[PDB]
């Protein structure tokens, strides 16, 4: 494949989302700020901040639909960000009534309503009452067990996928009256009322992320011992008809992303993300896209001289410094689509704690 | 500093200042030195009369050695009955000290110099014998082997300065041996002692320094001649350092410095072991600092922007 790095951020950014048009991208920092860019030509500048929060900024993402921002951070707030007429944008705190932190959120497809993660035992699923112009929460407490690590829909707006911290990957329905109609019968199930235990499977690590299939009829997950688990519902209260699991051989993944209905691009502590090609017989991890083991009579300037001397002063060898190989520098955050049609992506984006937001084309 | 004092600096500096001044005052001032002597000053009677007394556990022993007469003819018509809780007393008045300012700082010297000056008795008494045998061998040489031995047998002195030290010394026809029962309690300080008395050792063989005399150490036992001796254990934890005094390492022009030199051995070891001690200090930190050095890679380059001096870049750009 072939990647380019769209911008330095100085700062570690765990999440990053970009508008429908792709004009204008949000990425989340160290700190309690929100940043915004925008592009300057080949390049990208920054636009503004957003200090209504108190504490560290966990997630954040951007609704295509509707233009909209929410963020939800440690200090167990939501807030959610709708541009005004002029260019600037409204504020608007969501009343996530948790006991804990926040740590991910994710919008419906419909955008009509978003779950956030938290870990108060709970997931708290926000809608908008346009009769009040009020957010309310609703807690699902009955199957769950520990931390929220990761959020996934499901393209009926109704099934979500949990991904908790307690070595089981869950599936709850968060169909709400007055805002979303009958969903049709699923694999999954079809008699779908508020918090009900659609499935549970079981993991060697805790659940780092979901994933739904394109086609909505799979889940995936990756537990902290480096495996992906591809699961395929048969019915409800029924075994799944087979329970793929592929064990790979490197750092723990970190989130999933499906590449096509029969395609999973998933990122890890390993510094590159990876593939997979299979179907129901099953998977097996297919390239390293991130080139693997690239390894990749002059007058000096002053900068560089100095450079020689600090390094020679505080150190013994002033000799390169990392020269690392991959192109990210530490443990990557996270991958979302770029462009293409439902199960048709061939860009996809990634950030990471070295603050590279490196752009796959595949 | 690498060799210890031979008297007490506070005793000096004292009686030079009372003697150079010409408004004396009141002073009572208890002071302690090495191996649990203590000193005590005082001014009990007159502004311009000093008192000052000594206190030595072992000094019965010294006085059974003959060191009342030493102290008489060191000293003078200045020897004083004893005070309460004390053992060799001295009063000085300074309307009788010498006009002369050499005279009075060889006085004030000698003063402060009081405690080898009452330790060295059995030294003198050994260096006499060792004379005495001397010339009686010389009047016949084939008179030395037992002679030798009776000396070695009835002239052999011993004497307990400390509870965990001994010195036992006898003289010959031309030599006068002593025995150091040498021990450190405070654990760490006896597992450092170790390597400094091996050390000591290894030294007088280097041919560099064969003038000095001969050391002689092994623990876990006495030599042959004071095993029968009373309070020498039969090597419980005690080393013993002996040494070897020959004709030529206690000349008459060389005797003092030599008495004195042989008293301070001991604590001149216990200081240098506190000395080493601080080296390790010093080293150790001193290159933990280039593992400092080592650990400060894993950070990348940043640029601070002014940080002038003692503030905050004193300006606005």
């Amino acid at each position: 494949a072939t990647s380019q790095v769209l911008h330095i951020l100085p700062k570690p950014s765990y999440e990053h989302a970009f508008n429908s048009q792709r004009t204008e991208f949000v990425t989340t920092t160290a700190t309690n700020q929100v940043e915004l860019y925008e592009q300057d030509g080949n390049g990208w500048k920054h636009a503004r901040t957003f200090s209504d929060h108190d504490k560290i900024v966990t997630c954040v993402d951007w609704a295509p639909k509707s233009n909209r921002i929410v963020t939800c951070s440690q200090d167990r707030n939501a807030y959610v960000y709708e541009k005004r007429p002029d260019g600037t944008w409204k504020q608007t705190l969501v009343l996530l009534r948790l006991n804990r932190a926040a740590t991910f959120v994710r919008w419906s497809p419909n955008e009509d309503k978003f779950a956030v993660g938290s870990g108060a035992r709970v997931i708290s699923v926000c809608y908008f009452e346009q009769e009040n112009d009020w957010w309310v929460s609703k807690h699902l407490k009955r199957p769950l067990r520990s931390t929220i690590l990761s959020l996934d829909w499901h393209p009926n707006n109704v099934l979500l996928a949990a991904g908790c911290a307690d070595r089981k990957a869950y599936v709850l329905s968060a169909y709400v009256r007055d805002v979303d109609a009958k969903p049709e019968a699923s694999v999954w199930g079809s008699r779908l009322p508020f918090n009900t235990v659609c499935a549970e499977y079981p993991s060697g690590g805790w659940v780092h992320a979901v994933g739904f299939s394109p086609s909505g009829n799979a889940l995936a997950y990756a537990g902290h011992d480096s495996s992906v688990t591809i699961a395929y519902p048969s019915a409800p209260e029924q075994p799944p008809r087979a329970l793929i699991t592929v064990k790979l051989s490197q750092l723990p993944l970190r989130s999933l992303l499906w590449a096509n209905e029969s395609a999973i691009v998933a990122a890890g502590y390993n510094y590159s993300p990876i593939l997979l090609q299979g179907n129901e017989s099953g998977w097996a991890h297919t390239r390293d896209l991130d080139a693997g083991t690239s390894k990749t009579e002059g007058p000096v300037s002053f900068t560089a001289l100095r450079s020689t001397f600090r390094n020679m002063d505080l150190k013994g060898s002033s000799q390169s410094i990392s020269s690392l190989p991959t192109v990210h520098q530490n443990m990557i955050a996270t991958l979302r689509p770029y462009a293409g049609t439902p199960g048709n992506i061939t860009a996809f984006t990634s950030s990471g704690t070295d603050g590279r937001v490196v752009l796959w084309t595949l | 500093m690498l060799s210890l004092d031979y008297n007490n600096i506070f005793i000096y500096e004292l009686l030079t200042e009372r003697f150079s001044s010409e408004n004396p005052s009141s002073i009572d001032q208890v002071v302690t030195d090495f191996d649990g002597v203590t000193f005590h000053i005082s001014t009990p009677e007159e502004k311009t009369k000093i008192l000052i007394s000594l206190s030595m556990k072992c000094y019965p022993e010294l006085v059974n050695y003959g060191t009342l007469d030493l102290l008489k003819q060191i000293y003078g018509a200045y020897v004083h009955e004893p005070e309460m809780g004390y053992n060799f007393s001295i009063l000085i008045d300074l309307q009788q000290l010498p006009a002369t300012d050499e005279e009075k700082e060889q006085l004030a010297m000698s003063i402060s110099m009081l405690k080898r000056n009452v330790l060295a008795a059995p030294f003198h008494r050994a260096f006499t014998k060792q004379a005495e045998l001397a010339d009686l061998a010389r009047k016949d040489p084939e008179n030395a082997p037992m002679l030798d031995k009776q000396a070695t047998s009835q002239e052999l002195m011993a004497i307990h300065y400390r509870d965990e030290e001994t010195i036992v010394l006898w003289p010959e026809h031309d030599r006068v041996t002593v025995v150091f029962s040498t021990k450190f309690r405070e654990e760490t300080d006896r597992i450092f002692g170790k390597v400094f008395l091996q050390e000591f050792v290894d030294a007088r063989r280097r041919p560099a320094i064969q003038t000095a005399p001969q050391v002689l150490f092994s623990y876990r036992d006495p030599p042959l001649e004071i095993r029968d001796i009373q309070g020498i254990q039969k090597g419980d934890d005690f080393g013993f350092v002996t040494f070897v005094l020959f004709e030529r390492h206690f000349t008459p022009q060389n005797r003092e410095d030599c008495i004195s030199h042989i008293q301070v051995f001991r604590n001149t070891l216990h200081f240098h072991i506190k000395a080493s001690k601080a080296y390790m200090h010093q080293r150790m930190r001193k290159r933990v600092a280039d593992f400092q050095k080592v650990l400060n890679r894993a950070k990348p380059d940043v640029e601070l922007e002014r940080k002038t001096a003692t503030g905050r870049s004193f300006v606005r750009a």
